Parts: structure tokens; sequence; C-alpha cells
């Protein structure tokens, strides 16, 4: 047995039992992947994402609750559960806040190629995401769907290179630790890079991501990372066609 | 003034005394520069004029003049 309630559903659920509640609950209803269930839904106009699972909602859950000790901007959860006398086969769910109004990276970036942006607010989201994507690996959270789409852009106020603000989403499949291994750092990298092949990313973009990726010198990660950086080369030049 | 701001930057990214920075002079083999310095000596002339080198041009930048060349 897992459950935290936070407002609204905390009352909304007072007498209730929440694993029934969460299937109650209603509105544009998404993925059914076996079991499994994904639903927008409105408390007093606000929006919410439901996830129930009946793989869990422990893996968002943990990977949010870290990133918010971290300090990296994401999802605030409102109602997770888990119960089942199968510690396996469990029944859970979890609901996220909608963050908005958002615009996520891929669409943001959907026409860099033709639409230049501003190269510094360019290299200020290059960057701020290298923040991101180091300090959750550094909070022992690996992405396993770390891809620009999975980055809101906040629109609530006018963007620009110096003041913005991002979350990351979607953490169905994230794996929290006390330490990132190695091979899961790498392979959200790679991802978060296949992501993002299509939007203009210069020789040097790329490198100012490494250099606030890993906090290291330029110098020192081309060296370190020789092998890695050129397989990662080399799937993006396949993946390009 | 833009045709001395160039020379400044590879001065103070390269090290080297500003009477080297001669338009003759290549980076690599005039002014003690190798590859990576080139390319945070482009990143840095990106950065100074807040504008951005394509791969293609910033390759031909590998010297003094290369480099005031596309800035004007
Ligand atoms: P000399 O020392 O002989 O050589 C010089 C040099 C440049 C070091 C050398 O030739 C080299 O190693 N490579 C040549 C070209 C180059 O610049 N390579 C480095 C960049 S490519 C790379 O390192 C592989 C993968 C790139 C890293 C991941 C990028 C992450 C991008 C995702 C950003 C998300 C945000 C998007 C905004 C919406």
């Amino acid at each position: 047995m897992r459950l935290v309630l936070e407002e609204p559903f905390k009352r909304l659920w007072n007498g209730r039992d929440p694993f029934e509640a969460v299937e109650a609950l209603q509105g544009k209803v998404y993925r059914e992947l076996e079991g499994r269930r994904t639903l927008r839904t409105e408390v007093d106009g606000r929006g919410y994402f439901v996830k129930i699972h009946r793989l869990g909602a422990r893996q968002e859950w943990q990977a949010i609750r870290r990133l918010h000790e971290a300090g990296v901007a994401t999802m605030t959860a409102v109602a997770y559960g888990e119960r089942g006398s199968d510690p396996a086969r469990q029944h859970s769910f979890i609901v996220t806040e909608e963050l908005a109004p958002t615009v996520d990276l891929e669409v943001f970036s959907q026409d860099w190629r033709e639409r230049p942006p501003p190269p510094r607010l360019k290299r200020a989201l290059v960057e701020a995401v290298a923040r991101m994507v180091g300090d959750m690996h550094r909070a022992g959270v690996n992405h396993r769907d770390c891809y620009i789409c999975h980055f809101l852009l906040h629109t609530d106020k006018p963007v620009s290179a110096d003041d913005f603000r991002l979350s990351v989403i979607d953490l169905h499949r994230a794996q929290t630790r006390d330490a990132t291994p190695k091979r899961w750092r790498n392979k959200d990298l790679a991802a978060l890079y296949f992501s993002a092949l299509d939007i203009g990313l210069t020789r040097r973009d790329k490198l100012r991501f490494l250099r606030t990726y890993f906090r290291r010198p330029l110098r020192e990660i081309l060296r370190d990372e020789a092998g890695l950086l050129a397989w990662m080369e080399r799937k993006a030049e396949k993946l390009y066609e | 003034t833009i045709e001395e701001r160039v020379k400044k930057i590879i001065g103070e990214q390269l090290g080297v005394k500003q009477e080297e920075v001669t338009n003759n002079a290549s980076f690599v083999e005039d002014l003690g520069a190798d590859s990576l310095d080139t390319v945070e000596l482009v990143m840095a002339l990106e950065e100074e004029f807040d504008t951005e080198i394509p791969d293609e041009e910033a390759e031909k930048i590998t010297t003094v003049q290369a480099a005031i060349d596309y800035i004007n």
C-alpha cells in the first residue's frame, strides 16, 4: 500500500476509496496500453492528467519527487496510489497537474531550419536543457524518454533569451536511484540528440550542450567521451534521411 | 567599430599579443592555436557579435583575414 493525496483530491476523496475515485474521473481519455490508461480531467477548471495502471505509476512518482528535491522544474503530482496482494501486479494511479500555457520544444523548434530563431535565444534554450538533464542525471534520475518534445517552454509570459522557463515532463518510465549509471545517462543523451537532428544545431551548439551538460572543459569531454560521441554521431548520420 | 573587434577577440581568445594578430596569420600555425581553440574562437566570435556562423562558414575561418571577412 502506497497512497499520497493532495489538493484538490484530498477532500474530493475523503470518505472514498481513492482507487475507485480515479477510475471515476472523466474527460478526454487516451492511451490504453494493456491495463494502462491516461485521461485529462478538470477540477474547478484546472486540468490534470490521470494515469492508471491495473511497470506502474511508481516510476513517474519517484522521478517527480526526486526532481522536486533537486530543483528541476517538472510536473506536480496531486495524487498517487499503489495497492495489491501481489507486489508485482499492483493497481496504481498518479494524477499530475497540467502545465499550461506551454509549447513543447520540438514544436517550438519545428522550423528553425527555415525560420531561424535569434541566436542568443537558441543557445539559451540549448543550455537550459543541458542544465536540466545534467541536473536530472546528477540527482539520480534518468528519463528514458529524453526528447525535446518532453521539455515544455512556458508561454504564460513573452519568451526571450534572458527570461524563459522550462519544465521536463513525461516521466512514466523514469528510473530513480541515488546515482544514475553511466549507461543510462548515455541512453538519455543519445535520445535527446536524436530528437534534435532537424533544428539546425551547429557543431558548436552541440559542444555548448556538452560543456554545460557535463560541467567539464570541452577538451576533457571530447577526450573521455570520444567513443560515445562518435557512436552518437554515427547513429545520427544514418537517422538523417 | 567592427574591423578592430575581431582582432581583439582573436587576441583575448588565443592568448597572443595584439602585434601578432595579422590578417595573414593563420591561427593554427601562426598563433599557436590547436583545433579546438579555433572552434572556441569561432564560438567567441558568435557570442560577441550575438550571431550564428554556419558550420560551412566556420570551417573557412582559419586566418585572421578569414575572420574579419565573415563579420563584414
Ligand atoms: P582537432 O583537435 O584535430 O579536431 C577538432 C574537433 C572539432 C575537436 C574534432 O574535429 C572533432 O572531434 N569533431 C569535428 C566536428 C565537431 O564539432 N564534433 C563535435 C560535436 S558532435 C558530438 O560531439 C556528437 C553528439 C553531439 C552531442 C549532443 C547534442 C545535444 C543536443 C540537444 C539539445 C536540446 C535543445 C534543443 C532546443 C530546442
